[PDB]
């Protein structure tokens, strides 16, 4: 049976449907981190032109179909769609179709055969981000504490300047 | 907020015309701009869009390849260079800013509209 | 191109009554749709976004609803300043298309 | 720097310190159970 | 006699908030399963011969 | 990755839990000094504590 | 009148240096790409038949 080519063949296949894909910008590059699959993708902040993908008509259809189903299933009662879908070419050869959300409150892409490089990025970021947040609070608390002790040393010196001066002077 | 458009007038078919839209009251560099037309006694129709920084441009199938949208963030002025005009292009052109909901996304909706100017194609 | 069918093209209402304007698209657009208002002699002004988000400063008595390819805009208490042309525009896929428009007038 | 003139206080306004707070309980250790294991694959 | 909460209290301690690291579960993830890689070939000698 | 994350989260949390416990025990220990430092100079003690 | 820096100063605080963990970027890395593994075979039934 004969059928048209463009709507029958694709050069990209839908891999994963992420419900929560947080996008952040730091170091001059967007970082799409998914907490569900524990993966982090890096891009160049420039929307990869979908027209550049050879035989990629199935990608506007597949991406929009998943977005509509996911939005109505979970984000209809709490979030709102902002703009149209955005396609970004991530490091390693992964094309990410992104749909920003807000709270009510010609060539062929070569995909790498291992996503473990991205999983390590998420794991390191998931351990570095909090540990640094807790290293930052401890440092802040220590400084606030030291400034608090000065109120006691200013009075302890009068009681016995010999002992206070000895430990402070060295 | 205030939006003003300049460059309208009567032009012969197949000729070029360039419109300009001045802005004030909002961060021009932080919001995308859109162009809308209103034919006499007809409905509204979108023309084109220019991102906040102008990196991406999108046009309507009825004006793709004929029009040319551009912006100058330094002078906070929007422009739409028109070429190869046709009789069907006779309409009131309005310049409108997108709805700011997120920092760099394009809402593809209109929140502020200008006074509009006429562009009549006659011979 | 996603055609936008808006009806009724024209209807009349009295001050202090309920009205409902229906807008239909040629294909399912989830919730990507906006509503506008254009008073005589003035430029249009946005009212609702994504079929449910009311714009800042818009009266709370005016609200929209619907899903898929069916959408509606309702006003529970008409005021003299509400009589104007209302347009429904979609942004699910390019090119952006507006509705036929419905002119609410005094009856 | 700024100088300050402090009038003698009175009983109109009174302030007190906070009592010692109960510290959090020690985190519970893992409930491991030693045992031999053999992993099988398809 | 007056209650202890009747007088204004000021915290003399330098609060330090500690948020433990939430547990994370890793799910299996493969770009191309071994079955997909095998299917990538245009022809299979095993199936053709069978 | 599950083992690596658990091998790094379990101890780091144990050491985050001890630091928090030690801090609380320390703060409760300083109160014994502030209760006496206030008598020596209530002006300076009240100023830093009141803000 | 003399400046504040004219008198010798001694730090009464117990300094604690905290060096946040520098951000790290992981690049893709494979010992043998899927193309190399396919090329490892001496003969290919697809190419031979073609
Ligand atoms: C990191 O994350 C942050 C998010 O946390 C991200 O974005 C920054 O986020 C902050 C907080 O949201 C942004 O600040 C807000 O930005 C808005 C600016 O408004 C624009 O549009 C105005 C008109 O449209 C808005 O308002 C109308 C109603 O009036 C509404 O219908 C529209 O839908 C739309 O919401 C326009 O007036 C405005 O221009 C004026 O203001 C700017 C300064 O803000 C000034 O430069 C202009 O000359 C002019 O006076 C602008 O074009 C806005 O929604 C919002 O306003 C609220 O807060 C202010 C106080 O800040 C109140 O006074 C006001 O009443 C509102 O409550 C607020 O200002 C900020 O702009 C974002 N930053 C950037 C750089 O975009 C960061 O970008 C992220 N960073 C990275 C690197 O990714
Ligand atoms: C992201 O952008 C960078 C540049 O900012 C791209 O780097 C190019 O990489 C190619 C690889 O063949 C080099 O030939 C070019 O010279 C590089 N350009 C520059 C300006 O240095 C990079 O390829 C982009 N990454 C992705 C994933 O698209
Ligand atoms: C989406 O939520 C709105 C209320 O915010 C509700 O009226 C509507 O029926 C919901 N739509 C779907 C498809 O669940
Ligand atoms: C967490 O720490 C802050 C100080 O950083 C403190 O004000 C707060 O009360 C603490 N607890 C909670 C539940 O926020
Ligand atoms: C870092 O900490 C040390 C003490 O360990 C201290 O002497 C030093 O001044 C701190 N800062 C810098 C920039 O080294």
């Amino acid at each position: 049976d004969w059928v048209p080519k463009r709507p029958s063949v694709c050069t990209m296949t839908k891999w994963q449907e992420v419900d929560e894909m947080l996008r952040s910008e730091y170091g001059g590059s967007f970082r799409f981190s998914s907490d569900a699959i524990s993966t982090t993708f890096t891009t160049n902040l420039t929307e990869y032109p979908l027209s550049r993908v050879d035989l990629g008509d199935c990608i506007g259809k597949d991406a929009r179909d998943a977005m509509d189903r996911i939005f109505a299933r979970r984000y209809n009662a709490t979030h709102i769609k902002v703009g149209q879908p955005q396609y970004y070419l991530a490091n390693g050869g992964f094309l990410i179709a992104y749909q920003p959300l807000l709270s009510n409150t010609v060539e062929r892409i070569k995909t790498t055969s291992s996503i473990e490089f991205a999983r390590l990025q998420f794991t390191y970021n998931h351990i570095q981000r909090p540990v640094n947040d807790m290293l930052g609070r401890v440092a802040i608390a220590w400084c606030e504490l030291q400034n608090h002790e000065l109120t006691l040393w200013n009075e302890a010196r009068k009681l016995n300047p010999n002992a206070i001066a000895s430990v402070t002077v060295g | 907020v205030q939006l003003v458009e300049t460059g309208g007038g009567v032009v012969r078919p197949g000729r070029s015309l360039r419109l300009s839209c001045t802005t004030s009251g909002f961060s021009f560099s932080g919001s995308a701009m859109h162009w809308v037309r209103q034919a006499p006694g007809k409905g509204l129709e979108w023309v084109a869009v220019i991102s906040h920084d102008g990196n991406i441009i999108q046009y309507h199938d009825s004006v793709k390849g004929r029009f040319t949208i551009s912006r100058d963030n330094s002078k906070n002025v929007l422009l739409l260079q028109m070429n190869s005009l046709r009789v069907d292009d006779t309409a009131m052109y309005y310049c409108a800013r997108d709805v700011w909901l997120l920092p760099a996304t394009i809402s593809y909706a209109f929140d502020f509209w200008g006074q509009g100017t006429m562009v009549t194609v006659s011979s | 191109v996603i055609w936008m069918t808006q009806s009724p093209p024209s209807l009349s209402a009295s001050i202090g009554d309920t009205v409902t304007i229906t807008c239909r698209a040629s294909q399912g657009i989830s919730n990507s749709i906006a509503w506008y208002q254009r008073r005589p002699g003035k430029a249009p002004e946005l009212l609702v976004y994504a079929a449910y988000r009311l714009q800042s400063g818009v009266p709370s008595r005016l609200s929209g609803s619907g899903s898929g390819a069916e959408y509606t805009l309702t006003i529970k208490n008409m005021q003299p300043e509400d009589f104007a042309t209302y347009y429904c525009q979609q942004y699910y896929d390019n090119p952006l298309t507006f509705g036929g428009g419905t002119k609410v007038e005094i009856k | 720097a700024n100088f300050y003139v402090c009038p003698p206080p009175t009983g109109a306004t009174v302030v007190q310190f906070e009592q010692p707070r109960r510290c959090p309980t020690r985190p519970e250790g893992q409930n491991y159970t030693e045992g031999i294991a053999v992993v099988f694959k398809e | 006699q007056l209650s202890r909460a009747d007088i204004t209290t000021v915290s003399t301690f330098i609060d330090l908030n500690i948020t433990m690291l939430e547990d994370h579960e890793f799910v299996p993830l493969e770009v191309y399963t071994r079955h997909e890689i095998k299917d990538s070939g245009l022809l299979d000698y095993t199936e053709v011969q069978r």
